[PDB]
């Protein structure tokens, strides 16, 4: 019966964990912010448009000048964008087409891609020739790559569909670190702004919060109910919000180990597939199934202030880090700047 | 005085149905597509080219109703000329989407590697530069004279007879022949060839075919038999005007032209609204 | 225009550039055949492949009568369908494996699934999908040597209950071909198209190409108006 | 066998380290998300627009 | 990187020539080219500019209708050509890469040139000093001026500040008054503002004497400055 007092033994831990988490609740968020007046109507207008991919759109990512966009289609493209001017920078061509995922550097010497291939290539921006390289070629993961970020010029961190994530060191090669306990495939990390710490979102409708330098499983988040398309970090550190395909997004805390609020509408019946915060963390947008990205109060849970103007899916939305516009990308292969 | 009321009443009637179509369809392609792939621009031309056609009419509506000519020589020129260039454009930019439909179905593949923008830009100037030229012959034939006491009228002169036979046997056959033999040979064609296909597909895609046929020569064969009749008549030693048929001839060559200007009036429908071929089925503002 | 400096009008000059380039791979990358390769564990898809003179997605190119054919194999991803099929949206055909030889063995640890039945399962789940309502599908009967031998001493009733017929090879696999494509459940918006291999068979290539044009011509006459 | 058991350890183990963490209650949290945003709002390009001459994109 | 210049020589008064240069070790359809001329005992002069694809060239108030720049992409070769030469044509031309994106470093890698012999809304560049007496390990400060004001709209300013040792070819050392080079100490420095700026070394060491060139890049033609001969 060791089998069965071990399964009881976790049951009791699990109820144990429970009762913690019950009794550290007092009050909702909506409560404690009656007093807040609400932002009032908010409206973005399209300033830019980028055109010239011919296919669908899978990711984005900003440069951290404020200035400068890479972005990654199915037509077998990576494209470096200048915003100012519309002008293109760079365009860079991959060896496998089914790319998911991108990642630029924070210095601004690297470029990352991955996908269908089991493997992340990394793309060297300033040589002494005047061509793009390709730098570094990681192979080890066993299932589709789903996300990538970049810490330094050497250290990378990627998520696969093995249930495995992973932490390498790009000079050798070699994984360094590798993190499991996931049951279903992961589809999203995102870092923290000290690079101590990360968060990720599996198949299996669960969140795990990482250590990267011990290199083990920290905490755990439940609650949604269907698999976890996208994940963002509040940016002072202690909070990040989840989207599900359930038709909701929610907020976890990782102090008070609870759930804070649910942002749903009655009206929305379709799937999330990304979020992002805003500078001081009072706007939280959203894109959707519906071929348009909302808008909603993040502190009283009630607003969506519509971006229209996309044909199809959006796929990946953005914020700089200066905080002046935002842009959008879609299945349509359009990018959309507003402000 | 039965001409001056069927007139009026067919060109009221096609200016009615032809004016918000085509603005329609103007107005949706340049201004709510994000993207247009080659149909797109074709039936933007048609519609110009009809647009072009219809914007004139006014006048001839004035020159029925007040009975004189109150817009001079110039006036009348440009009118004339406009009309003939945009007819033209019209007729020929129809046989040109048949040529392309039939090319599309003999050889799938050599149509894969042609049919693309520069091309289609190069065709369309091709066009429109074939039907400034053709048009010139009504920009030195229709003068101005007195009708009556303080009446005037333009109309053409033609200095003897063979240059009359010239010009309406070169009408007749530049206007109405070519493009017809064109297009029913193409879409016969197609019809024929679609036979061994072996998926399913004849629910409605034989009554477009039939529909353009019928809608192109009810519209515009009796202008051109009365053309050729004319012509004839002309080539036999008689005159304009002279007996029983000659005016008989003369009074049945001012409504069908009135007729003619309702052929721009379904192309809109024929080609961007009906089902098969859906273009603009599904998005209309209409409702 | 008049505002712009000296070294913005070289910027402007080499976007133009990176756009015409641009352009033309795209014009270049829209004449080329895509078939998805599909075929449940051990039904002959390696023997197509051989015949055919041809981890992560496997990616197979060969080139018949002036067309470039490229096909897709992604047997090795052992994760769910429903996160990566949508990247294959737009394919023109898609080609599908069974072997005929395999309705009397038993598949699973237990031994009531036989092989068949999970074929028909998985020929039914591809057919009717939401994100394939007009792709047309390909259909290769596979190992009909080995089934005529078989059929002597082994009665298709085996695996079929209300099979009333003979027990010859035409009838049986006239059976098998009709309990197929009775499972099509839009008959008005797709085609299955149905061969029966064999290894001098080298026609089982040139049966692509006839079934790739009849596609081709199709999707002309929505181009160009007329459906 | 005993791979089972292995396992049935392992997530015993990770429950029972997970089960002894420190925690304070959400009023906290939330005057904490409160402050970090009202401390920060008149930063923000987005609820609060700038002039049209400082704006990069225009 | 290497680019080679061959076709110089002596040349009688008229005549014609052609001068060319061979490139290896770069992506050479990439990048645009000037071709630039060095007197005997005078300043740098620009002379020629083509563009990458071919879609523009510029030549000097000087020089214009007399010669004309080619490239060849296929076999990477650069050509100038030269007719009816006259006495104020005798000096060494040098080949110089250039590259035009958001964020590049223009001018960064020259030729080592070739000698040829033959028997006004345009900036004017001021270099305020002709020779300056140091010592190794002081500070050293230059300055030069212009006329015109060479900052623009859009935030930028278009001066250059180049080396040349003994011996040797220039070498690039500040782009856009403010930007090291790849490639440089951090010894050196740049700053200033509209039509006055100064260049700045600390702790001197050898090797590191030579003259000084300040350069603008705001509109065509490109002007040089005199230059100032640091001496130790
Ligand atoms: C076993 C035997 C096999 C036989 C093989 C052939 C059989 C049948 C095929 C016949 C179809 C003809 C092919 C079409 C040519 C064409 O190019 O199309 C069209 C191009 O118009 C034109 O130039 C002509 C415009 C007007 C017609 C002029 C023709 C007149 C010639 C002389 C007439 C003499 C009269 C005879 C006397 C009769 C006796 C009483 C439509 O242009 P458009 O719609 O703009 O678009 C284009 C571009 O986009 C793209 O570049 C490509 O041209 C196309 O793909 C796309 O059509
Ligand atoms: C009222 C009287 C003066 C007659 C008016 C004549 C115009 C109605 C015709 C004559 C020349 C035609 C033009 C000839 C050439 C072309 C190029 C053609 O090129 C394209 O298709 C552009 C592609 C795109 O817009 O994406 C667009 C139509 C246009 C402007 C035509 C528009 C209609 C025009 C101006
Ligand atoms: C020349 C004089 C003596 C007769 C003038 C009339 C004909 C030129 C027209 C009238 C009827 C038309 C026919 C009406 C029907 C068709 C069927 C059509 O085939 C289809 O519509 C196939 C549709 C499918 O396969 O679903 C091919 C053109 C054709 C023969 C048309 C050819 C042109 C015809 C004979
Ligand atoms: C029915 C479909 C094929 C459309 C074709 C319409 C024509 C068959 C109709 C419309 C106008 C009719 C014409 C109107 C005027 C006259 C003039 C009239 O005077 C004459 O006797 C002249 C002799 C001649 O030229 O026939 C003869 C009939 C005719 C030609 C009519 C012939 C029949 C026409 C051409
Ligand atoms: C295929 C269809 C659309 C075209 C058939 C032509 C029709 C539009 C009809 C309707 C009015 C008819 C016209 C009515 C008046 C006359 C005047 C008529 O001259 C007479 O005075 C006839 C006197 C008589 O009846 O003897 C000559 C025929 C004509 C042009 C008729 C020709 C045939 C027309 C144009
Ligand atoms: C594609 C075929 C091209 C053939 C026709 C081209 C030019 C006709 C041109 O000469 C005459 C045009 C006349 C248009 C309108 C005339 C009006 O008078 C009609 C009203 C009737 C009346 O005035 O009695």
């Amino acid at each position: 019966s060791e089998l069965d007092q071990l399964r009881q033994e976790a049951e009791q831990l699990k109820n144990q964990i429970r009762d913690a988490r019950k009794a550290c609740a007092d009050a909702t968020l909506s409560q404690i912010t009656n007093n807040i007046d609400p932002v009032g109507r908010i409206q973005m207008r399209t300033r830019r448009t980028l055109r010239g991919h011919l296919a669908k759109i899978y990711a984005m990512h900003w440069g951290t000048d404020s200035r400068l966009l890479v972005s990654a289609s199915q037509d077998g493209k990576l494209i470096i964008w200048d915003s100012y001017t519309t002008n293109k920078v760079h365009a860079i061509p991959l060896r496998s087409s089914w790319v998911m995922t991108c990642a630029y550097a924070p210095s601004g010497n690297y470029v990352a891609c991955g996908g269908l291939d089991n493997i992340c290539s990394i793309y060297n921006l300033k040589t002494r020739e005047g061509n793009v390289r390709v730098s570094r070629e990681l192979a080890g993961h066993t299932g589709y790559l789903s996300c990538c970020r970049f810490l330094d010029d050497n250290q990378i961190v990627t998520s696969s569909g093995d249930t495995t994530c992973a932490l390498w060191d790009i000079e050798t090669g070699q994984q360094t670190t590798t993190f499991t306990g996931h049951t279903g495939d992961v589809m999203s990390l995102s870092l923290a702004p000290d690079t101590r710490l990360f968060v990720s979102g599996a198949c299996d409708a669960s969140a795990k919060l990482w250590d990267v330098r011990e290199g083990m499983c920290r905490q755990t988040f439940t609650g949604h109910e269907s698999d976890i398309n996208a994940i963002c970090f509040f940016p002072n550190g202690n909070a990040f919000a989840t989207g599900s395909d359930d038709a909701t997004c929610r907020l976890f805390d990782l102090r008070a180990d609870q759930e804070l609020m649910t942002y749903s509408h009655d009206n929305i019946i379709c799937g999330i597939t990304s979020v992002s915060f805003s500078k001081s963390g009072r706007l939280l947008l959203a894109g959707y199934d519906d071929f348009n990205c909302n808008v909603w109060d993040a502190l009283k849970a009630d607003r969506a202030g519509v971006l229209a103007g996309h044909d199809n899916r959006v796929s990946c939305l953005g914020v700089t880090d200066d905080g002046m516009a935002v842009a959008t990308g879609s299945w349509d292969s359009f990018l959309k700047i507003w402000n | 005085e039965f001409i001056s009321l069927l007139a009026i009443i067919l060109l009221s009637v096609a200016l009615a149905v032809g004016l918000p179509g085509n603005s329609f369809v103007v107005w949706s392609i340049l201004k709510r597509m994000q993207k247009r792939s080659v149909t797109a621009l074709m039936v933007l031309n048609l519609a110009l080219a009809d647009l072009a056609v219809l914007l004139t009419a006014p006048f001839f509506l004035h020159f029925l109703a007040q009975g004189t000519w109150s817009f001079g020589l110039a006036g009348c020129r440009l009118c004339h000329y406009v009309c003939g260039v945009s007819m033209y454009a019209s007729v020929w930019l129809i046989t040109a989407m048949s040529l392309d439909r039939s090319l599309a179905v003999a050889r799938p593949f050599v149509s894969q590697k042609l049919r693309t923008k520069a091309m289609a830009r190069r065709v369309l100037a091709g066009i429109w530069v074939l039907s400034f030229l053709l048009a010139t012959p009504v920009l030195a034939y229709r003068t101005v004279v007195p009708w009556k006491t303080n009446m005037s009228l333009c109309f053409p002169r033609y200095p003897s007879e063979g240059h009359r036979a010239f010009h309406l046997i070169f009408e007749a056959v530049t206007g109405f022949l070519l493009p017809f033999l064109i297009v029913v040979a193409s879409y016969s064609d197609i019809g024929r060839r679609l036979q061994a296909r072996r998926f399913r597909r004849s629910r409605r895609t034989g009554r477009l075919v039939v529909l353009i046929i019928l809608t192109f020569a009810a519209f515009w064969l009796p202008y051109h038999v009365v053309n050729l009749a004319e012509a004839g008549r002309a080539l036999a030693g008689q005159a304009a005007g002279l007996g029983l048929v000659g005016k008989r001839l003369s009074l049945a060559r001012n409504v069908l032209i009135a007729l003619a200007f309702l052929s721009s009036s379904v192309n809109p429908v024929l080609y961007a609204f009906a089902g098969g071929g859906l273009l603009r089925s599904a998005g209309v503002g209409f409702v | 225009g008049c505002t712009l400096s000296a070294e913005d009008k070289a910027a402007v000059e080499r976007s133009k550039m990176i756009d015409r380039n641009l352009r033309e791979d795209g014009e270049k990358a829209a004449r080329e055949v895509k078939l998805l390769l599909l075929g449940a564990g051990e039904s002959g898809k390696n023997t197509i492949v051989k015949q055919m003179k041809i981890t992560g997605i496997v990616e197979t190119h060969f080139t018949f009568k002036d067309l470039h054919f490229k096909m897709f194999d992604v047997g090795a991803q052992r994760s769910e369908r429903k996160k990566w099929i949508h990247c294959f949206e737009g394919v023109t055909a898609i080609i599908f494996c069974v072997a005929l030889s395999d309705y009397d063995l038993v598949l699973a640890e237990d031994e009531e699934m036989n092989r068949m039945h999970a074929s028909m399962k998985l020929f039914d789940s591809i057919c009717n999908n939401k994100w394939f309502t007009d792709t047309s599908i390909i259909l290769f009967l596979n190992k009909k040597d080995l089934f005529e031998e078989k059929i002597k001493k082994s009665p298709l009733t085996i695996c079929y209950p209300e099979y009333a017929g003979s027990n010859t090879y035409e009838e049986a696999a006239a059976y098998i071909q009709c309990q197929f494509e009775d499972l099509n459940k839009r008959k008005d918006t797709k085609e299955i198209y149905t061969h029966f291999t064999c290894s001098t068979d080298t026609k089982n290539v040139q049966f692509v190409f006839d079934a790739v044009t009849d596609v081709i011509i199709k999707n002309n006459l929505k181009d160009c108006g007329l459906f | 066998n005993t791979a089972s058991i292995a396992q049935a350890r392992k997530l015993v183990e990770q429950l029972k380290m997970e089960a002894n963490i420190d925690r304070i209650k959400v009023s906290k949290a939330a005057a904490d998300l409160m402050a970090y945003c009202e401390a920060h709002a008149k930063e923000d390009p987005l609820l609060t627009p700038v002039p049209a001459s400082e704006n990069p994109f225009r | 990187v290497q680019l080679v210049e061959s076709g110089g020589g002596l040349v009688q008064p008229g005549g014609s020539r052609k001068l060319s240069c061979s490139a290896s070790g770069f992506a050479f359809s990439s990048f645009g080219m000037h071709w630039v001329r060095q007197a005997p005992e005078k300043g740098l002069e620009w002379v020629a500019y083509i563009s990458s694809g071919s879609g523009t060239i510029y030549y000097a108030d000087t020089v214009k209708g007399r010669f004309t720049i080619s490239r060849d992409d296929p076999k990477n070769t650069l050509f100038l050509q030269m007719t009816s030469l006259r006495s104020e044509d005798t000096a060494m031309y040098y080949c110089v890469r250039s590259i035009y994106y958001y964020g590049s470093s223009p001018f960064d890698f020259w030729g080592q040139g070739t000698t040829l012999t033959v028997s006004s809304a345009d900036i004017v560049m001021t270099q305020a000093t002709s020779s300056v007496p140091v010592t190794p390990g002081e500070s050293v400060s230059i300055s030069c001026r212009s006329s015109k004001s060479l900052l623009h709209s859009n935030g930028n300013t278009y001066l250059y500040w180049f080396l040349q040792r003994p011996g040797q070819s220039p070498q690039l050392l500040i782009y856009r008054m403010s930007n090291l080079a790849s490639g440089v100490p951090d010894r050196f420095s740049g700053s200033g503002s509209g039509t006055a700026f100064t260049l700045t070394i600390s702790r001197l060491e050898a090797e590191d004497v030579g003259v000084y060139y300040c350069m603008q890049h705001l509109e065509y033609p490109l002007t040089f400055g005199a230059g100032t001969k640091l001496e130790l």
